[PDB]
Parts: C-alpha cells; structure tokens; sequence
C-alpha cells in the first residue's frame, strides 16, 4: 500500500503521503497528491483499491462543501469524521464496498486544538496523537512512540516526519517516491513545497 | 452443471474486390466427431445488399442474424424506406453484440456489402462488439489456416520483384472476381484436407451492384 | 423408506414402513407415511419429510377449495396438483410421491410422482430406497383385479423384503385400503411380516 | 499492445501499435488503437477492444450532447471524468481497459488523463499503456524533453513504439500517428513495422544486434 | 479412428481408416494403422499412436524371440497374453487400444484388447471413434460363414461408415487378410475415396520472389 | 440450471420420397434402473405433424401440455383451423425451438433434443431438430443421443444427399428405420426393445404404428464364444 | 504453463526432385519477451537433418544426444547413419521418456546416400513417426503451416522452386504467430549439395 | 452385471448376463462372465472386467502349480487365493467374485468375495449391479437341495428379472453346472428368458 | 526479482547486480554481491529462490576450481557455460530443482574476446551482447537495443549501464538499492567501487 502519516503537534496536525502510483509493472506517477481538503480547516489523506481511493474522497468532498454552503458553517473535526466513519461502516456491509483507509487532520477553531483521526475501510475510528495506515505504521510507531511530545512546534513535527520517512525509505521494499507534506493549523491548510531536502 | 455453449464448427471467409464482395462458408454443422447436417446454410441475404454470417455456436449466431434482419427491417419503418449502408449495419450489429456483453454471443460474425461509393466491403466482428473494416478476413475452425495464405496471394505480403533484391515489393494490383472466388475455393479445399470440421459443401455468397448471387461447390465428405 | 400403491378389484391399497432416519439413526420407527389430502384421495411420502409434507398440506389445501367450489375431485386431478408442486420446484425438493384415489366411476388409481416432477399412472408403483429390491419380486406377482386379501398379501410380502434388504425401511408396515366401502386402516408388526 | 501519448510545446503526440491478438494467434496486424473522438479529442485503446472502442464512441457522443447543452467546447478534464466515472459504475464487472483521453483546450493547454477500468483516471505529461509499455517508456524518458519541435516529438513517439513492437510479441504491425494542436488533432500516417525497422536501423545505426 | 476384425469361414481380416489427427488438425492424412505382431499375426491400433506402436513393437520382438527359442510358430493368444499383461501393469497409462487377429497352428483368431489391459472374443469387432459407425454396420450385415470376399467386403465397409460419418475417421481403407494355409496378405490403400479434386490454381511463386540476406554452402563430408 | 432424471433415449428419423418417418422407443429411464416401460415420446399435432422427444421426461410432458394448448388457441376465432389456417409443421417447430432457445437463454433449459417431423401443406417434407441449447439443424436424417452415432451412418447409406430422397420409398425407408432400432437395442444400455413408429405421408396421411418389437435378431453366435482369450470351454 | 509455446519457433519439411528442405524461425523469448533472433532450430549429423521446436533446453538437450549417438554409430558402423535409421533413433529415444517427455516437435529431412530417395519426418513429444511424403510441420504456428503448405505446395518441385515454396510458407505462417518470427533460414538439400539461405523477415 | 452362483442336490450352478458397457455403449453384448479357474472350480465376474481378468488368470495359475504338487485343490482353497488378491489388493482393485466349485465330498459349494476382499460362504449367491433388484425375488425362491432343472430355472428366471431392471444387464444368459457328471454349458437367449 | 545484467562491449563483459536481500516485508541488506568467481577470467551473476540462489552458485565455483586444479588450465567461457546449462538442465527434472538463473561474463583468453551467456533455470542457453533476467530486460532493452554498438569501449558500456540503471529506478516499482558492477577482461575480474554516482 501507499504511504499514509500523521502527527498531531502543539497547535497544527501534518499529513505525510506518498507520492507513487503504481501499476503493476511500472509505475505511472511519481507527483500523486493522495489527499482532498474537506473544508477550509480539515484536510484527508486516503490509500486503498484503485478507483475507490479517490471516488470515496471526492464523495466525501461534496457532502462537506454542500453542508458548509446550507449552513454557512465549517463542521467541527470531529463532526466531519463521524461522518466520515458512518459513511465507510455503510459500505462495510454492501453490494460492493469502499475499500479505503483514511487519516483526517483538522483544526477545530471553536476549541482551538489541532485533531487527528484515523478510520480504516470497516469505519474503525480513533483519535490519536499520530498514526498510520497499512505497513507505514510498522517501520515509524516505535519511533513516534519514543520522540513524540503533545508540546511539540510544527518545526518539531517536520523532524520527526522526516526521520519517519527515512526509516521508511531505507527498509521498505517499494520505492514510494517520496511523500507530499501538507500542515492544517489555525490558519488553514498549507503544503510543504520543500521536503524533497529539508 | 449446464452449459449453455456449444461449439457448431464450420469455417466462413470474407473478400472484399474493388466493386464486389464475397462472403463464403462450408456447409457443415457438427458436435464434437458428430456431423449434424452436410448442408446447413450459414451465410445470408439479409436485405439491403447486405451478406452476413456468425459463426461459432449457431444458436447463437441465429439469433444474431435474425435479430439483426429485423433490425434492417425495422430501420425501413423509421426511417421511410432508407437504405441501410453496411457501415451502418456495422455500427448497428456492434450494439447488437455488446449489448450481451456479459453473456455474449459465442460468434464471431462477418458481413459484406458495398460501401456508400460502390466499393467491395467486409466487417469482421468480435463476440462482444468489436469490429473493423478489412480487406479479407477468415473465421472459424480453419480461419488459422487460411489467414496466412490470404495475406501472401490476396495482399501479397512476402512477395517482392524477381531480382530486385526484395528492394521493391510485387504490386498490389487488384483481383477481379473470378480470381477471387478461385482463392475461395482453393482456400476452402486445403481447410478440408487438415481441419477435420470442414468440409462437405461450399456456399458463397457474392454482392455486386446488381445484388446478391450465389454459388454452390461440393467439398470432401470425410 | 419403501412405500407402495396398489389398485385391485376393489380400489386401491397403500403401504408403507414405518422408518424415518438421521445417518444411521433411526429418529422415528412409528411414523406414518400414509397421508390423506382428501376423503378417498391418499398419498405414499418417501424422500424428504419436511418437503413431502409441505407439499402435502399444499394439496390438502388446494383439494379442500377445490371442493367447495366445484365438488369431489378425480384422483387424476389431486395428482395433477401435486405433480405442478413438485415439477415447478424441482430446484428445492426432493420428494418422491405416489397418489392413490377411489372413484366410483373409475374405482382406484395409482399415479407416482419420481423425482424430476414427472407423472406415471399405472397399475401399482413402488418407491424409495427399499424398493429397488423389490422390483423383480412385484414384477413376478403382481397381478391385475386381485381381491383385497390378495392385495394385502401382495403389498405385506413385498414391503417385508423391502424392510429385510434396507436398513433405511423398518418398524411396521401401514396399509390404507380405499374402497366404496370406505377407508380401513392396517397394520402389521414385526413378529408377523418378519417370518413371511 | 503498445499505446502511448505524451505533452510537450507543440501539443500532443499519440502513437499506437496495431496489432491484435487471441493467445498466440496474430488476429489482426492493422487494427486501430486510436479512437477519434470529435475533432478535438483523441483516445488510445488498450486491452479489450470492443470495451475501449465501445465506450469511447460514446464518450462521443456524450461530448457531443454537452456542446449542444453548453454551446462551449467540453474541457479534457469534464471527457475523462464520464469515462471515468462510466466505468466505475461497472467495477467489478468485468471491463477490461486502459486508455488516455487526450486534447488540447484554450481553458486547459495541452491536457492527457489516463482512464482504467479499474476506475483511476490520472492526469500526467506522458503515459505508456499495454504488453508494451516499459519498452516504450525506455526510450521515451531517456529522449523526452519539454522543448522538443512537433518533428522530433513525432520522431520519438514513433521509434518509441517501434522499439516495442521489436521485443513484445503482442505488439507491432504498424504505427499509428497523431499531432493534437488547441485546433484539433492531425493525423500523421501510418507506418508498417516491416518496412520501419530495416529504415531506421540503417538511419539511425540502432538494432545493431540484428542482422540485416 | 475406425478399426475392425472380422472372422471368415478359413481365417479373420482386420482393416483400418488412414487418418492422424492432433486435436482438430489431420496431421497424417494416409497413416497406418495396421502393424504386424509376427508374420501372420497383425495388428490394428486406435488412442495414443506412439503407444499402440510402440507396444505392437515390444511384443512383437519379444514374439520373435520366443518363436526363435521353442522353434514354433507365434500364436495369436500368446501375443494377447504379452500384451494384456503389459498393458495391466500400467493401469491404462498406455493408450493402446487394439484389434489383433492372425492364424497360427491353432487356427484363425480374433481379438480386441484394452487400454486397461481386458481382452474380449467375437467374430465382429471395432474400436476407436468410429467405433459406433462401423459397430452399426456389422450388426447390419454380418452373418456366420463369411467367405474371404465377403469379410473383406464387410470389413471395409464398416471403416467406409466411419471415414463418412466420423471426424475422427477419414482418408482411406486399409486391408490385410490372414487365411489358415497362406501367407497373409497386406492391402495397403485397399480403397482411396478421398482423392483431393486438382487445385483452381498453381501457387508456383516467380524465383527471386524470396528476399534473402545472406546464403553459403553447408558442410556435410567430414 | 437442473439435471435429467427420467430420460428418453435415442430419436431417429428420415425423409422419404413422400414423406417423413420418425421412431423412438418407449423407455424412460432412471438413471440404470430401465424405470418406465409405458412411455409415448412420439407425440402427433394435427395429422400432418409428429414431434419425438428424449431427454428428460417431465419437461417431455410439459412440452406435451404446450402443444396441446398450441392447437387449442389456434382454433380460437379462426373459421379455418381445419383448413389453410391450420397448424404448419413449420409453425410448431419454430415455436418449439423459440422456446428452447429462451429457456437456454435463462439458464434453466427444458432437458431434451427433439425433432419435428411433418408434411407442409404443400406437400413439403418437413424434419428438423432443436435441442436445451437451443441449437438447430436439418438433413435428409436426423437422430438424437445414441441414435446419433449408430442410426444416422445406417440411414444415411439409403438418402446420402438431397437427389435421394425423391428414390426412396416408404417401405425402403421404414425398413432401413427398423433395422436402426435393433441395432440401437444391441448397443445402446438404455434402449427398450419397444417402440412407437409414426410416418406422415402428404397421400397416406399420419400413421401411427404403436407397440412395434425388434425382431429377428441374431443372438445365436454368443454359444460359440467362451472365455475371454485362452480358456477352452 | 505450456512447455511447448514459452520460447516459440517453427520447422518445415518439404520433399522435391532429388530434393528436401528444412527450414525454421530464429526466435527464441520468453512468453511475450524476445529473448535471442539467433536461435537456430536446425541441426545435422552426417547428411541428415534434424529440426526442433518446443522448449529450448530440451531443443538443446536433444541436440546434444543425438550428436552423442551418431557420433558412437559413426565409430562402430564405420559409416554416417542415414534418414530412415536416424528417424527410428530419434522415436526410441524420445519415447524411452514416455512419461517425463522432452517437450518437442522434431523433424527430420535428407536424402539415403545409397537410395538417393528424399525422405522427411515429423514426431509427437513421444517419438510417433509420422512419415508424409509432401511436407511436415512443427512449432507455435504449425496449423497456419498446414494452411501454407497444403496451398503452396506441389510434388517434384526442382530445387529453386521448393526454395521460394518452402520460405514462403514458413515466411507467412510465422507473421501470423505472436511466438515466431525474428529471422528465418532454410536448407535446400541435394545428393552432393547443400545451401543455407538467411531470410529477409518483419522483425515485429 | 448381473451374475450368481447356486448350490443345489448334485452340485452348483453358475449364471451371468452377457454384457460390458463402457458408459451406455454396449462394448460386448456377448461377453462369457463364467471363467474356469480349474476343472471343477469356476467363478463368476463382475466390477472391472480388466480386474476380474487378471485376477482370474492369476489363481488358475496359481491353481495349476497347487495341483502340480498336492493335487486337486478344494474349492474353499481356491476362494482362499481369490481372497488373498483381492484383500492385499483392495485399493487397486474393483472386483467382486463368486467362487464355486464341486467336489465329490463336499458336493456344490458357493464362496462371494465382495469388494472389500471379504470370504463368504453361502448356499447361493448374487452379484452386480443387476442383483439388487432380484434380492427379494431370491429370498423368496430359493430353496436347499433343489433339482438341476428347478436350479437352472430359479437361475433363469432371477437373471432375467435382475437383466429387465437392470440397464447395465443384458444378451444372453450364460450357465455353467457343476456336477460329478462333469461340466455343462448353458445358454439362454433373449427371446425365451424376457417373456417369462 | 533482483536486477541481473550483462553487457559485452568490444575488449570485455560488464555485470551488474542490485544490492538489495529482501525478505518479506523488510529489507535485510543492501549490500549483497550476487556474483562469483568461477575462474580468474570467468564471474557469474545470479538471481532467483533464497536458498537456492548461493548454493548453486557455490557448488558451480567448486567445480570450476577443481577443474582447474586437475589441469592447471582455465576452461573456456563456452566450455564454463556448457557446464552450467547442463547442471541447470538435469536440475529441472529433478525432485526439486534449483530456481535460478544465470549470467555468466567471461573473456576467452585464446580468442581474445569477452563472451555473455544467459542461462535460465531451465538450462535454456544464449549468447548475446547483451542480457538480463526477470523483468529488468523489460525496461532497459529498448535502450541497448538503441545504442548499443560492438566496438564501445568499456567506458562506453558504463555510461549505457548507467543509463539503463536511471531508467530502471525511476519505472521500476521496488528499490533494489543500486547496483554492483564488474568487468571481466584480459586481465581478470575488478569491481568498479564507484557506481554510487559514476
Ligand atoms: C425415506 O425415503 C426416508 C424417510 O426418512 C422419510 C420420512 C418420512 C416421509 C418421507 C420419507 N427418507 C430419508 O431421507 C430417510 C433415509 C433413507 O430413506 C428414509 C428412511
Ligand atoms: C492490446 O492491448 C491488445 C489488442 O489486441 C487490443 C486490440 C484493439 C484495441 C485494444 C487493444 N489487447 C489484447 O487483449 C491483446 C493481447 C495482448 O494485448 C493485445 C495485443
Ligand atoms: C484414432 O484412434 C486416432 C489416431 O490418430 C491414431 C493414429 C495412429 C495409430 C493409433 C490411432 N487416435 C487419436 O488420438 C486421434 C484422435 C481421435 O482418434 C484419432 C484419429
Ligand atoms: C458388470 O459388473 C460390468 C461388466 O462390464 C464387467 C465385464 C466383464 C466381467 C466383469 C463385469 N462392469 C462394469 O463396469 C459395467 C458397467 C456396469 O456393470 C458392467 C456391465
């Protein structure tokens, strides 16, 4: 599978995901941003089966952006990922399912704390700190378990993504390209255009 | 369990001249090492100066041609008597097919005719709706065998000028239908030598502005 | 199981064993075979007891309507009830049935419905798994317009081998006799059909 | 099969291979891969053949119906997306293709969108699709530059496939060209493998391991 | 296939169709299918042709040796029991299925043996997949007391039904005839009904039509 | 999708030169067990129609009670049902084959191969075959399953092609159809060595020869046949 | 999955007026990948020659036995086998594997140094000999060689002329095999001569 | 298959049908089920013809060298080589044998070695595909001690049932009797055993 | 697979060899030499069944060595190859065969030329310019097919390897962690330390 981080810092949550798109035998992209911004405020990465990957994310896109222009307000993190979660846990049990991971990164401006969510294609929710999906969580957890601080700056996060992605870039087997960073704070949602050596 | 297919055999073959088209096929319908009938038609008139044939498992093909008959007939009902032009029941005959693309029609059908300008036409057509316009093209048991004879005397593929080194290849002069029906035939004689579901008859069918005539030669009844 | 239908000079006569099993056990040993879906309209159940009866009380009830509207129906009619059961789901039955009936005007008849959902009247018919051992001893004493002791013997000897060879047939033998007389019941045990 | 498109200064370049086949039986040796659209938009078949040429025919016809509605050329992005979105609605069904819709819009500029039946549709600079890919893809990354003139671009499209066509058994007969400009597309012939090979290995000195 | 025995008043003819096939293809369009076991012991092979030949083979030297050994004439039930007893001990894997007849000091015989390795006794026999189409004709016109003509005649006439309607059957009708006092008789091409009509062209291609690159002189004298 | 259980056999049949001839035993088998012997699978339209059917006996019936019915709606509001109105062999032969195909078509065919044998009202003969796939074919001969492969070489070698058809005659014809059926009682394990015979001749009309026997068989030879190879006695 | 259509290839055998031909494709790959266009699948021991399709190592393999086994009959019978011989040594020896077979289609061309007679042959996996008189095919594209050759050909052709029949044959049947192709060569075989051609082919 | 061994007052008798079917194809409609393993010792065969074939050539040989050195051997002796092959031998092998022989001091004797390669001795026997349809019939007929004439009739009269019922039955009947008085072979054809 | 290829310019074979052992979902090392030396003149590469792989290339070394010390002579590179096909022809008809393939670069000291063969587990034998095993010919033989030339010198070979190498890393799904490469000529075998970036 692709590449899916995330980590929830002080006051912003970053979202790291792989560039490659692979087809079997080649691979036919290596600048694919795996992500779609819900709402000013919450941004969400996805990794799965082929097609569904981004049918699901644009799906989800339009329910939000619909219910912001109805209601003239952004739903809370929190709120845009029970939606999210209800959602999959319809699919887990129909015709054909959406077979999706996906990390939803928002900040919450009415409380004022960035939020971290993570839900697998059976509609598995948790908050977290920082996580992962598929294998990715495998080579990075023992590190994010062991330099992660809930007082960390956004500088901060960026080191530790980046020592994530070296761990990765050295002992998983597939070469994902290297991953597009992207930062969800107060003020928005901001790409790292500068990763490639930072 | 069941299976709805069969196999019916046989073999047809399809040329197209500058200002005619031929579109032949044995007259054999077998099941397995069983021969069912020497003389089964399997090529026919459709309407419209249009010849077809769909071959492989003839319930199938049947219904095909059937289906697609009153399809010509119907395009005169809507369409105040209007000629249906073979590019037209081309496209006609591949919604036809694809329309069974998740249980398709076991053949694979061909049809001859003259274009909108007069000249020799042949569609060669997938079991679910692929097609093409060729110059010639053989299916079926022996359509193996027959293709590359076709391209060598018909297309002349291989065949370069006596002494020029196969710096120059033989020129592409055109057959006329009495050279054409010899290929045919001689096509469908050494089909019957090696394929063991060919033989017994050969009916083609040819199509010139004048309309359609037929023509009947025995073949090998072992 | 081994079950048979009879005609005679009579009417007709029904027999069964007793037997319904689970693998090698046996869950029932007094069961009752011999369904009646109408007044002089009975019929033999072998493969499935919960589809043949199923079926069963379909026809029971189809013959009950059938008979508040247009009267007693003919033997041929109950058969034809049951044969459009079982032909038109085939799929998901497996019933083997056979239909006697007594008629005034056409005395007793014998319809046996096999597997497929086809239909066969004939003189007597014999089925399920007991019965294959028996086809060539019927086949040797059967005999057309026998009188009722004779056809009593008939169906009691036949259906003994039938129990002796078939582990899947056993317990008593049941017998209904269908006459203008009226409906008689019969039973046999062990101790008699045994030593026949 | 070897299908492949690519974006540069002058547009589009898409060439295609021709050849058909059923195991190892060669079907066809002239067959078309390219599907014209409208005069506009250009579409590349790979894998099933009657599943490409089918559905994009449609496309056709869907593009079409949008113009009348619209009375504005539809955009590259809008013509893949009902492909796209078409054949979604079949996953898992059985479909079986792998092509690239691609045009040229005032709007968009030179646009390719790589669209499956798996349902991914990819928006890129050059695609390779078919048994022939990675051939092409060889000598297209190590040739490709952005400033290339419409005669190098069609150049290299066209050994592209023929390099192709050389080492996959499921790919060859001829090449087939196509120049896609803002003012519609320009067919640029069609190329027997034959004849091709023998002329640019004296050319150009490559296939040096062949002998001719 | 078609294969058959037939026993005459003074000895046993076995006759056999010459077609090969792999699949659907006519590999060998005049194969033989008659093998000799011994002088006057032969044999008509059907299924896996190399193993009915090869096995005709084996017995067939072992038969030698044996005669060679006890100074006597091969008999036809000892060729059976080698051959039986061969084909037992592979299970069948051997696909050879075989009609053997022959005279010998016993008498005439007829024989047909298996794959699996059982042997069965008639007047009248047939194997392969014209097996049914002959079959039908023996027990059409055989009787007791056959002359030669006559076993001849019905012999192969009984392939004729499966080169006709069997596709597994075809070509021509080979013939050997064993009597009790002389030496058996070969008739190889006995009846040829399938003589391919001549060609509606000469394929004859011009010298130089063939493009070569390079060419040389291969040594052969060491 | 479903499986036989009661089967016909073998139906064989030949166009003569004024008509048509049609037999099949009258067998319905279970499986080994030779079941039923009672059973009619030649069943007649009209007087100038006979269709045979083997295969599964329960959809034979229904194919029966679909006949019936065919003939019963024909007459309605038809002053001519008995006269240029009738049933053709034709008709009820591309209704037949309508429904097989159809049936095919929905995954759950009626379990049979069935030829219809006929004179047209101009005098035509009539013979064609239609099976559960719904597949279908005419010849001078035509026969179903075992007949396939034992009648149609013996019936052939009396009408090889079209040309010899006007040169047979009735009694050629059923005699070479008798002989057919005695062969098939010799070599097919589920054929019953009765039978039902029908011809339909455009002077004689429909004959319907019922409870036929193979006779004259030869069985004699088997005394001199003993052991398997060696044995002696 | 098949043994006998990973690499690819095709033989032809034809007989002429004191005459035969062998000839055969180059191509060697794996499945959809060309791999060699210099594989030859011809090969002679003495006067006689020997063609084989199928898979490679057993191509190979078998090559190098009958080279093995002619050499040893060469040195106790004091002179080169011939075609008839050679034809009933290539069958034993390929049935002595009859059930572990060597996936190939052989086929064997030359003329009797004694007879003059030509004479060529063809085998099943399991060494059956089928001995035509007219031609024998082998290989991915043997039924589009039937077609050619049942067409294409003629007895008593002289020698020039069995050379145009025979590349043409083989020439058009390959070009309608994904497996075949990448060369071609042909042997034209008299009593005293033989010639090797190099064909001029698609290299697709 | 249809084949049976009967023990009565001067011996034993031994019957089969004359049919080997591959599928529904009649491949011999005159085949000889009876095969002499020994003078006065012969067996019935059904189950693979290919099998029984082997089997049988094998103990006649065996028989032969018995003979060669201690005599004529019984025939529980001869059961007792059958068995030996077919129980070693079981899960090669599809044969099922009825054993009979004469012997002056033990008279008629019958032994059934059925397919697991067990021995067993009876008064009468009965075998194949055919004989579960004459199970009843023979129950019910047979007798100890019968005639030759009644044996040879319960014989023909089981078999013909067992060959009515039995597709895979057919042709002729063959018998062998087993007596002092020697070896007779019997045939009966189609014509008079159906009609029975 | 692992990434095997050969190139043999005009006075000597080049080989090169990814350096990546994967096993399962980590990569174990990437520094592995999948080659030996069979002769002074002759090295082998190989790629294919864990195990299987070293064992044969070994057992190979073992008997070229023991050759050359029965006959104080060094075999030819034909006569090496022959060998080896037939080792791996036997193999494939044994009760486990040996799943690997080969590339043997040699240069033949009496002909003064450098020689390539390609063997596949099968025993199927070639001799070419060039060569590889597993997919990589897929995506670099389009660019030898193109420039390559018999008279390039062993400078030449390195940069069309090169080239082959980029193209390789950049279509090619897995990260097999550079290649190793040696040339073989008339002086013997030497590892080219500096491919790292060449
Ligand atoms: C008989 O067919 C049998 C009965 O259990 C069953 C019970 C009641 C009425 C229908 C007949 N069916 C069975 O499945 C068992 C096993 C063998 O036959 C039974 C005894
Ligand atoms: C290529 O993809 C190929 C073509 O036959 C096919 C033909 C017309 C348009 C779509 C492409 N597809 C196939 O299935 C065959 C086999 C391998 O690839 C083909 C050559
Ligand atoms: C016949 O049995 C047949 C022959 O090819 C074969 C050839 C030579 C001697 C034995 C018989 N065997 C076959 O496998 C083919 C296919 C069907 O029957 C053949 C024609
Ligand atoms: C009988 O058991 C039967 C015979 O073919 C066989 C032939 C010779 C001696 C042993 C008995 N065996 C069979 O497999 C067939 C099918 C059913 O029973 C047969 C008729």
């Amino acid at each position: 599978m692709d590449i899916i981080l995330g980590i929830r810092v002080q006051d912003s949550v970053i979202l790291a995901s792989s560039k490659a798109v692979t087809r079997g035998i080649s691979v036919l992209k290596d600048s694919d941003d795996k992500t779609r911004q819900l709402s000013p405020h919450t941004l969400m990465s996805f990794a799965g089966e082929a097609g569904d990957t981004v049918q699901f994310a644009e799906y989800i896109q339009a329910n939000i952006q619909l219910y912001s222009i109805r209601e003239d307000y952004e739903l809370s993190p929190q709120a845009v990922s029970s939606f999210v979660r209800q959602e999959l846990a319809k699919s887990i049990r129909s015709r054909r399912p959406y077979q999706v991971n996906v990390l939803i990164g928002g900040y919450d401006k009415k409380k004022n704390k960035p939020e971290l969510y993570q839900i697998d294609y059976l509609g598995t929710k948790v908050e977290l700190p920082y996580g992962a999906h598929g294998y990715s969580g495998f080579y990075t957890f023992s590190l994010l378990d062991h330099h992660y601080r809930p007082d960390m700056t956004t500088e901060e996060g960026l080191d530790l993504l980046k020592l994530c992605v070296q761990e990765l870039e050295k002992r998983m087997p597939m070469d994902f390209k290297g991953v597009i960073v992207k930062i969800v704070d107060k003020d928005g949602i901001r790409q790292v255009d500068d990763f490639q050596a930072q | 369990q069941f299976n709805p297919y069969g196999d019916n055999g046989g073999t047809i073959l399809g040329i197209a001249g500058e200002d005619f088209a031929v579109l032949a096929g044995d007259t054999r319908n077998i099941t397995d090492y069983s021969i069912n009938s020497r003389y089964e038609p399997k090529v026919f008139d459709c309407g419209d100066n249009i010849v077809m044939s769909a071959n492989g498992f003839a319930a199938d093909g049947d219904a095909l041609v059937k289906r697609f008959k009153n399809s010509v007939k119907w395009y005169h009902f809507d369409h105040n008597d209007k000629k249906l032009s073979i590019n037209s029941a081309a496209r006609n005959i591949q919604h036809l097919l694809y329309g069974k693309r998740f249980f398709p029609y076991y053949v694979h059908t061909i049809i001859a005719g003259l274009d909108e300008d007069g000249k020799g036409a042949v569609y060669s057509f997938d079991p679910v709706g692929s097609y093409e316009r060729e110059q010639c093209r053989a299916g079926g048991a022996a359509a193996s065998l027959i293709m590359p004879f076709l391209d060598n005397q018909v297309n002349f593929k291989n065949q370069y000028e006596p002494g020029t080194n196969g710096k120059v290849k033989k020129p592409l002069k055109y057959l006329s239908v009495e050279e054409v029906i010899k290929l045919v035939r001689d096509s469908f004689t050494s089909a019957t030598e090696r394929h063991i579901q060919v033989g017994d008859g050969l009916e083609i069918l040819i199509v010139t502005k004048d309309g359609v005539r037929k023509e009947f030669y025995e073949l090998k009844r072992d | 199981t081994s079950i048979m239908a009879v005609t005679f000079k009579d009417g007709v006569i029904l027999g069964a064993d007793s037997r319904t099993t689970t693998g090698a056990y046996i869950a029932n040993r007094v069961t009752d075979k011999l369904t009646r879906v109408h007044d002089k309209i009975w019929c033999c159940r072998s493969g499935s007891a919960a589809d043949t009866q199923a079926i069963a009380d379909i026809v029971q009830y189809h013959l009950e309507l059938y008979t508040s509207q247009y009267g007693t129906p003919s033997t041929e009619t109950a058969a034809s009830v049951f044969k459009e059961l079982c032909y038109e789901n085939k799929d998901n039955l497996t019933a083997g049935i056979i239909v006697a009936g007594y008629d005034d005007k056409n005395k007793g008849e014998v319809y046996t419905i096999p597997l497929g959902g086809s239909v066969h009247k004939l003189p007597y018919a014999i089925a399920g798994s007991g019965s294959t051992f028996i086809y060539g001893y019927c086949d040797k004493n059967f005999r057309e317009n026998m009188s009722k002791e004779e056809t009593v013997d008939f169906i009691k000897h036949s259906l003994s081998q039938a129990i002796k060879w078939d582990g899947s047939s056993g317990g008593v033998i049941r017998m209904v006799v269908l006459t203008a007389a009226g409906v008689e019941r019969l039973i046999f045990y062990p101790d008699e059909y045994e030593q026949l | 099969t070897t299908t492949l498109a690519f974006r540069f200064q002058g547009g589009i370049i898409v060439a295609v291979d021709s050849r058909a086949t059923a195991g190892n039986w060669v079907a066809s040796q002239t067959v078309k891969k390219v599907i014209e659209i409208n005069p506009f938009l250009l579409g590349t078949m790979a894998g099933g053949a009657a599943d490409c040429q089918f559905w994009e025919t449609w496309l056709g016809s869907q593009c079409r119906l949008h113009e009348l509605r619209e009375k504005e050329r539809i955009s590259v992005a809008a013509a893949s997306k009902i492909l796209s979105n078409l054949v979604y609605q079949y996953k898992g069904a059985g479909l079986s293709m792998g092509t690239m819709i691609c045009g040229y819009t005032r709007k968009e500029g030179p646009t390719i969108y790589y669209v499956d039946s798996d349902g991914t549709r990819l928006k890129g600079d050059i695609f390779c699709v078919g048994s022939g890919q990675t051939f092409a893809y060889g000598v297209l990354d190590s040739n490709y530059k952005w400033d290339l003139s419409v005669e190098d671009a069609l150049y290299l499209g066209k050994r592209s496939i023929l390099a192709a066509a050389h080492r996959d058994a499921y790919s060859g007969g001829s090449v087939n060209l196509y120049h896609v400009t803002e003012d519609g597309w320009i067919y640029h012939g069609n190329h027997d493998v034959g004849e091709l090979f023998w002329k640019v290995k004296e050319e150009e000195g490559s296939f040096n391991n062949v002998i001719g | 296939t078609t294969i058959v025995g037939v026993k005459f008043n003074n000895g046993v003819v076995i006759a056999a169709d010459t077609r090969s096939t792999q699949g659907p293809i006519v590999a060998d369009k005049n194969c033989a299918k008659l093998h000799r076991i011994s002088p006057k012991i032969w044999c008509a092979g059907a299924g896996t042709a190399a193993d009915t030949e090869a096995v005709t083979q084996l017995i067939g030297s072992n038969i030698e040796l044996h005669s060679l050994y006890t100074s006597r004439e091969p008999r036809v039930v000892s060729a059976l029991q080698m051959l039986k007893q061969h084909l037992f001990k592979y299970q069948g894997h051997i696909g050879a299925y075989l009609i053997v007849a022959g005279v010998d000091p016993t008498g005439s015989h007829l024989f047909s043996i298996h794959a699996h390795g059982s042997t069965d006794v008639g007047y009248y026999l047939s194997l392969g997949s014209g097996s049914l189409a002959a079959m039908a004709v023996l027990e059409s016109h055989w009787k007791q007391d056959l002359t030669k003509e006559e076993a001849i005649k019905l012999a192969s006439d009984a392939i004729q039904a499966g080169i006709w309607n069997d596709l597994g059957s075809g070509s021509n009708v080979d013939v050997c005839v064993m009597e009790i006092g002389k030496d058996a008789e070969y008739l190889r091409n006995y009846l040829t009904p399938n003589v391919r009509e001549e060609k509606q062209k000469s394929y004859k291609f011009p010298r130089g039509t063939t493009a070569v690159l390079k060419e040389s002189i291969v040594n052969i004298c060491d | 999708t479903q499986q036989p259980i009661v089967t016909g056999t073998s139906v064989i049949s030949m166009k003569y030169d004024n008509g048509v001839i049609i037999a099949a035993d009258n067998l319905g088998s279970y499986g080994s067990l030779l079941r039923f012997n009672g059973v009619e699978r030649l069943i007649p339209v009209g007087d100038n129609t006979v269709v045979g059917i083997s295969g599964d006996i329960s959809d034979m019936q229904h194919i029966e009670r679909l006949l019936k019915d065919l003939v019963t709606e024909n007459a309605y509001d038809n002053p001519l049902a008995d006269a240029e109105e009738a049933l053709e062999p034709s008709y009820i032969f591309e209704y037949l084959a309508t429904v097989m195909y159809q049936r095919r078509s929905k995954m759950n065919p009626l379990w049979n191969a069935i030829i219809v044998a006929g004179v047209q009202s101009n005098g035509d003969q009539f013979l064609r075959y239609v099976n559960l796939l719904g597949v279908t074919y005419s010849s001078p001969t035509l026969a179903t399953g075992f007949g396939a492969h034992m009648a149609n070489p013996l019936l052939r070698k009396v009408v090889d092609r079209e040309s010899d058809i006007p040169k047979t005659t009735v009694q050629v014809a059923e005699e070479a159809i008798v002989n057919a059926m005695r062969v098939l009682y010799y070599r097919d394990a589920r054929s019953s060595r009765n039978f039902s015979l029908a011809i339909i001749d455009k002077n004689t009309g429909l004959t319907f020869k019922k409870n036929l026997q193979v006779e004259n068989m030869k069985w004699d030879f088997a005394k001199d046949i003993k052991g398997y190879g060696t044995q002696k006695i | 999955s098949d043994p006998s259509s990973i690499n690819g290839g095709i033989v032809v055998a034809m007989t002429g007026k004191d005459c035969v031909a062998i000839a055969c494709d180059l191509r060697l790959g794996s499945q959809s990948l060309g791999v060699s266009n210099k594989f030859e699948k011809i090969f002679h021991y003495g006067h006689v020659f020997l063609g084989i399709t199928g898979l490679a190592t057993d191509v190979t393999t078998l090559n190098e036995m009958f080279r093995y086994k002619t050499n040893l009959y060469k040195l106790k019978e004091e002179r080169a086998i011939e075609p008839e011989t050679f034809t009933q040594l290539v069958s034993s020896s390929l049935y002595e594997r009859r059930f572990g077979p060597y996936f190939v289609g052989p086929v064997v061309a030359g003329i009797n140094s004694k007879s003059g007679k030509p004479f060529i042959a063809g085998f099943d996996l399991i060494g059956c000999i089928d001995e035509a008189k007219d031609f024998i095919v082998s290989g991915t594209a043997s039924d589009q060689l039937f077609g050619m050759c049942e067409s294409l050909y003629e007895p008593n052709l002289e020698p020039e002329d069995l050379f145009e029949t025979i590349s043409q044959a083989l020439l058009n049947a390959a070009d309608r095999d994904a497996l075949s192709g990448w060369g071609a060569v042909v042997y034209i075989i008299k009593k005293d001569e033989v010639v090797k051609r190099y064909l001029k082919m698609r290299q697709d």
